[PDB]
């Protein structure tokens, strides 16, 4: 809301910065095209600095949501959202996400009415023997790219204002500077629930003269 | 024990939604499709002469080529056939976003906008989809009006009794004199600058009429089908002929069952020169036809270059004037029923010539009252009253190699194939459906009347049995593979 | 009710987007002749030539000069006069596209008795009329007068004047 | 299976008119637009439901049914009878089941 | 090379009156005249294309010596579409490829009676329903226009093509068509939710300043613009060593 | 209830068992290679009869063709087709 916050100049920070002055100051019609010319560029930068990384990233190649299959999805919502250090999820309502998502695949590829392989999230607490059972079911779902209806529920999905904020940037759209900012604070103190463990992705708020 | 019980056994329904195929040729492991063929076979062939089949699509009265192959295959909608086609009739649209207050992605009525669900789609539309698909009574909203119940014509009438005066402009009124000559009197009103026409006894009038057409069934392109739908601006449908429209959905949906979404895509394998388009028509624009030579003569409202739409070239044109943009051969063929046959023919001499290493072939045709009323003339279509005389409905009055088969159902739309090079779609990776093996064409002999098919076509098995006593070592690909 | 002759700004505005087969206000007055036929070349020769025979003497290449400043280029030399384009296509409407025995006379009398517009006013809901041709010959008296009374609150809209 | 043939007609055995035209047309020359048959069976099992109608019930459909199943099926028989009868076919009678 | 291939595998009966053009367009895949599974028929529904159609049909596969109790299986299609006079063929092409492809062939469903005329083709099998068969390995196509425009094409299973090419470039080529086939179905069910299939193009993919250089330029080829992604050609690719 | 239903242009005949002879082999054979029908279906026993029923020469000569040319190498299921085949042939040449 271009509120004046103290922060500790970490590479997440400056991104925050940076981005402050040459993408979030500009005017509501400049935003979107300004946005694809530098996507290659804020997508290495996000995945690298920032503590939302870029969602669509399967072994470092930056992807996007509609060049995404159904089984790396599944398997980036758990390696962004579950923490394999305290094997749980960090919040519930990620697991949630994460399961929601997963009855959505079994939508897509049932041919008739079947019953769910999750009948209630607590089984995705085994995030890995959950999405072998699913994609064992459905296998079509590992090699098929999301179905542009799949990417539209996804995207909402992630503005449900009745959960956590996914730790995670999906798109790059009028939404941007929403995605990047929201929920900037609980990560310094969780830092087994940041990408790398990496302090320096991380939003800590300090004084500059307390600093002393 | 309360619901608590009761709430851990309650189990949870997924319901299917369309996951609607591209439905790709499948592709088996080398050691399998090295078992098919002759082991010979390997580098025997010049790829560049081998001709296949990368993309194929269609517009007709099923809907889409995969549409219309689940009602050819297993009479019957499957969910994915089902919704695609309630989605071509525009019974269902996409809706992502605030519905309601609630948020909501998916399929909703286009009329209500009530959320519809993929199993709820055959329930809701099918017997509608069915109802308004394929060979079915004349819809005259389909056909600008055209009822053949109610057939409109005009009888000239020698007029025996001066008619009332009628106000008309000065420039129509001088029209009206010119015209009719002495036969009519114009004359000024002074007041408002009007004139007064009166037509006078020995004027020759037109009076409307109506004829009862026997031809009330047609293969219609089903209810609600719209170029909108697949991304026709309004400025081409308010240019271009139907067929037009039905030629330009069929070459997009070609290119995707090539899987090249991006036509230009073919500009970094071939030049822009190598690039053809050989398909044609029988009768071409029939609408600009009779915007041209009935609707001008009525003095009605036509686009100025209607003549243009008109032309059995004018649709591969727009093809390369909207999509492809490539100086490749352009050879619109014209074979009445034998277009799309003589089509392919001509693509692929083009490509075994070296003239082009890709080539759009096919053919198009729209059914119009006045192609229609023809055929009825010609007797070469059905007559519908004797077939409900007969107690056929329309969806079996279409009955080849049957008994009592008498005459054909007159249908439209469009089919387009995307032919190339082995070689080059082996390069481009694109799906290869078949290889074009053979095309001929064959004229029959001298006759005097045109629609009697005959059997030119026979000399494609043309082949000199005198001297068969010993095979000829050319039949024998081992043989060939030796002198190679 | 007062009298004016009809400006060029409307007389060239309604020529225009009666010739594209659009509505009045889908076309903008600050965005020119080139651009709103960008393809189709004969479209653009087309209005060129319809205002040629309308306003007689055209400027110096005008198709790339938007509409609203080319109103004023034509607005000097133009007086309140139909022109040969204009009374073509209006008789060409009511002949056309008006119940029967429904004419120009009767028409503009209807506009003088009830909404009480003299000759320059009746021009311009004729106009405007021009603009929303009904695509149908409209089937009894009281629909005409219906379509007049809708299209008369329109050029009242447009010119800004009260009823 | 070989030597069969099977023709289907429409036909309300409740209508006497039905009756005698289906026995015409079966009996007719090939050259006047019928079969040239001669029958050697006729099984008439046509028959519409009547449940819940009593004797108080009885009234145009169990007299509508009564003609399908009795009167018409008497009249079929006649049909039969007379056209075989005006071609002097005395040896191959049809079998009435 | 190529020509040499080209006599003595794509052309060998051009010269040779011994081997009819139906026969030897089967023969340069090593089939014989009995691997012609299905003959997709014009079939208009009229008394006398449909038996002129099946008469020249069982001549060929006769004077071809097609094997005496292997007819080819007609295909109607027109049963269901009706006959879109120049659009027919296209059509039957459409179907011949989705048979080829599934090895299911269609029935004519409205075949109540097969005319008894026909029986004298004993080349020609006129089924009423569909058969799941374990593959067929070629289609033919006939069309009859009005004006004597006889047609005929000869469609062959996809799968003879492979035989012809190394392992190594056949797992190149399907590596690539996966990867095409995916970014299709991305393609397809984007420009379908949203009314976006066809995309009118604005400009041709060269300038008009470029636009001599490519047409003269025979390896002018196309490349990504940066700025608007878009394939275009670039001055740097024109008449280039490269 | 008495409305005339009969009209002699409304008589459809079907009389090509010609044709479906060869059409119900052919489905029969595709249905054994499938495994729609095993060897203890009695529809195997029932369709061997419909085919009986319409024996003639160009049928047997259909079968001949469509039976020899299997090659029972292929699978379990080829080899009952051709053992069944060979012996309808047989059936369907006494019952000519």
């Amino acid at each position: 809301m271009g509120e004046p916050i103290h922060k500790i100049a970490t590479r997440g920070v400056m991104l925050w910065k940076e981005f402050d002055e040459t993408i979030f100051n500009l005017p509501k019609n400049k935003l979107v095209p300004t946005l694809e010319a530098k996507r290659d560029y804020i997508i290495s930068r996000l995945n690298a600095d920032f503590q939302k990384p870029w969602f669509a990233t399967v072994n470092g190649q930056a992807r996007d949501l509609a060049t995404m299959t159904y089984e790396e999805v599944a398997k980036r919502l758990v390696e962004l959202m579950f923490i394999r250090s305290t094997n749980s999820w960090f919040d519930v309502t990620w697991r949630t996400f994460t399961g929601d998502f997963l009855r959505r695949v079994e939508e897509r590829f049932t041919k008739s009415k079947t019953l769910s392989l999750i009948q209630s999230y607590s089984l995705l607490d085994k995030p890995d023997e959950a999405i072998e059972k699913v994609f064992n079911a459905y296998p079509a779902a590992r090699e098929q790219f999301l179905n542009a209806q799949d990417i539209d529920h996804f995207l909402s999905m992630c503005q449900n204002p009745m959960q956590k904020p996914v730790p995670f940037v999906p798109v790059l759209d009028r939404r941007f500077e929403i995605f990047f900012k929201k929920d900037s604070l609980w990560q310094s103190e969780h830092l087994e629930a940041v990408v790398d463990q990496d302090v320096q992705r991380t939003c800590i708020l300090h004084g500059p003269v307390a600093a002393q | 024990n309360g619901n608590s019980a009761d709430a851990a056994y309650a189990q949870v329904e997924i319901q299917p939604r369309a996951n609607i195929q591209l439905d790709f040729p499948e592709l088996k492991p080398y050691k399998q499709v090295k078992q098919i063929a002759p082991a010979e076979l390997e580098g025997l062939l010049d790829l560049e002469r081998v001709i296949v089949v990368t993309g194929f699509a269609e517009v007709g009265p099923w809907g889409s080529a995969r549409t219309r192959w689940e009602m050819e295959a297993f009479g019957e909608f499957s969910l994915e056939g089902c919704v695609e086609m309630a989605w071509i009739m525009g019974f269902i649209s996409y809706h992502n976003g605030n519905l309601k207050g609630r948020p909501y992605t998916g399929w909703v009525d286009s009329k209500t906008k009530e959320p519809v669900d993929d199993k709820d789609v055959k329930a809701k539309y099918e017997t509608s989809i069915l109802e308004h698909s394929g060979i079915r009574l004349i819809e005259p909203e389909l056909f600008n009006g055209y009822n053949p119940e109610k057939k409109e014509m005009i009888q000239e009438v020698i007029v025996e009794e001066d008619l009332e005066p009628f106000e008309a402009s000065k420039e129509t009124a001088e029209q009206f004199k010119h015209q009719h000559g002495d036969k009519v009197d114009i004359f000024e009103i002074p007041e408002t600058g009007e004139y007064s026409v009166k037509l006078l006894k020995g004027a020759t009038l037109y009076i409307p009429k109506a004829l009862r057409f026997d031809r009330l069934v047609a293969g219609q392109i089903p209810t609600g089908w719209n170029a909108k739908t697949y991304g026709i601006s309004d400025d081409i449908i308010s240019q271009v002929d139907p067929i037009t429209l039905f030629v330009l959905v069929s070459v997009v949906e070609a290119f995707i069952a090539s899987g090249i979404t991006d036509p230009y895509e073919m500009y970094k394998y071939v030049h822009v020169s190598e690039v053809g388009n050989c398909s044609g028509s029988g009768m071409g624009g029939v609408s600009a036809l009779r915007g041209m030579f009935k609707d001008r003569f009525k003095d009605e409202p036509v686009q100025n270059d209607i003549l243009q739409e008109s032309f059995i070239n004018t649709m591969s044109a727009w093809v390369n004037m909207l999509l492809i943009s490539s100086s490749g051969p352009i050879k619109t063929p014209v074979g009445a029923c034998a277009t799309s046959v003589e089509s392919v023919d001509i693509g692929v001499e083009t490509i075994l010539s070296g003239k082009a290493r890709i080539c759009i072939v096919g053919g198009y045709d729209d059914f119009q009252e006045e192609g229609s009323f023809e055929f009825g003339n010609m007797k070469a279509t059905s007559n519908t009253l004797e077939e409900f005389e007969h107690g056929r409905t329309p969806a079996e009055m279409s009955r080849p190699a049957t008994t009592t088969r008498n005459g054909f159902m007159e249908a439209q739309g469009a089919g387009i194939q995307i032919i190339m090079q082995a070689d080059l779609a082996l390069k481009m990776g694109v799906p290869i459906y078949g290889i074009v093996a053979m095309a001929a064409t064959a004229t029959d002999k001298i006759g005097r009347s045109v629609p009697a098919p005959g059997k030119g076509i026979l000399t494609t098995a043309r082949e000199h049995h005198s001297s068969v006593k010993y095979a000829s070592p050319n039949l024998n690909m081992k043989y060939r593979k030796r002198q190679l | 009710i007062a009298d004016e002759p009809v400006k060029a700004s409307l007389l060239l505005h309604v020529l225009v987007a009666h010739k594209l087969k659009k509505s009045l206000d889908s076309i903008p007055m600050s965005k020119t002749i080139k651009d709103l036929v960008g393809g189709k070349s004969t479209v653009q020769n087309e209005i060129l030539g319809d205002l040629g025979k309308e306003f007689g003497t055209t400027p110096e290449k005008p198709e790339e000069t938007p509409l609203e400043e080319l109103a004023e280029t034509f607005q000097d030399t133009f007086s309140g006069a139909l022109g040969k384009q204009s009374s073509s296509l209006l008789s060409r409407l009511i002949s056309s596209k008006m119940p029967g025995g429904f004419t120009i006379t009767v028409a503009r009398k209807y506009l003088q008795t009830r909404w009480g517009l003299p000759s320059g006013r009746q021009d311009g809901v004729l106009l405007v009329a021009l603009s929303n041709e009904p695509a149908a010959r409209l089937g009894s008296e009281a629909d005409a007068k219906a379509f007049l009374d809708s299209m008369a609150q329109k050029y009242a809209s447009i010119v800004g004047v009260d009823l | 299976a070989k030597g069969s043939t099977l023709i289907v007609v429409p036909f309300n055995q409740g209508s006497k008119q039905d009756v005698e035209a289906l026995i015409e047309f079966i009996y007719d020359t090939e050259k006047n637009g019928g079969l040239g048959w001669d029958l050697d069976a006729i099984i008439p099992f046509a028959a519409i439901p009547e449940q819940g109608i009593e004797l108080e019930h009885i009234d145009s459909k169990s007299e509508f049914a009564h003609r399908i199943m009795l009167t018409n099926i008497l009249r079929m028989m006649g049909c039969v009878k007379k056209q075989k009868s005006a071609r002097g076919i005395e040896t191959r009678p049809a079998q009435v089941i | 090379l190529r020509a040499a291939q080209q006599q003595w595998g794509n052309d060998f009966y051009k010269r040779d009156p011994r081997i009819a053009p139906l026969r030897g367009a089967l023969a340069t895949y090593g089939l014989t005249i009995d691997d012609l599974g299905v003959a997709s028929f014009h079939g208009t529904s009229t008394k006398a294309n449909d038996k002129n159609e099946s008469a020249t049909i069982n001549e060929m596969m006769k004077h071809l010596g097609r094997s005496e109790g292997n007819p080819v299986i007609g295909v109607f299609q027109k049963f269901l579409t009706g006959h879109p006079k120049g659009a027919a063929g296209a059509w039957m092409m459409n179907g011949a490829l989705q048979i080829l492809n599934s090895g299911i062939i269609p029935g004519n469903r409205n075949a109540d009676n097969v005319d008894k005329i026909l029986e004298q083709f004993e080349y020609v099998l006129y089924p009423s329903k569909t058969l799941k068969t374990d593959g067929v390995r070629a289609v033919s196509i006939t069309s009859f226009g009005f004006g004597q425009k006889g047609g005929q094409a000869i469609v062959v299973h996809p799968d003879y093509l492979y035989g012809a090419i190394t392992e190594d470039r056949y797992n190149e080529y399907v590596a690539k068509v996966s990867a095409r086939e995916k970014s299709a179905y991305k393609f397809f069910h984007n420009g379908m939710i949203y009314n976006k299939l066809f995309v009118s193009k604005e400009h041709a993919p060269y300038t008009d300043e470029l636009e001599e250089d490519v047409y003269l330029d025979p390896l002018a080829r196309v490349s990504k613009d940066k700025k608007s992604g878009s394939l275009t050609f670039n001055s740097k690719n024109i008449q280039s060593k490269d | 209830g008495v409305a005339t239903s009969f009209s002699r242009k409304k008589a459809r005949t079907f009389d090509s068992s010609w044709n479906w002879a060869k059409q119900s082999l052919l489905s029969l054979y595709f249905e054994i290679i499938h495994g729609v029908l095993k060897n203890v279906d009695r529809e195997v026993v029932s369709e061997a009869i419909n085919i009986m029923n319409r024996s003639n020469d160009a049928l047997i000569k259909f079968m001949e063709y469509h039976i020899s040319n299997t090659d029972e190498t292929k699978g379990e299921n080829y080899q009952l087709v051709k053992t069944l085949g060979e012996q309808l042939i047989e059936n369907c040449k006494q019952v000519l």
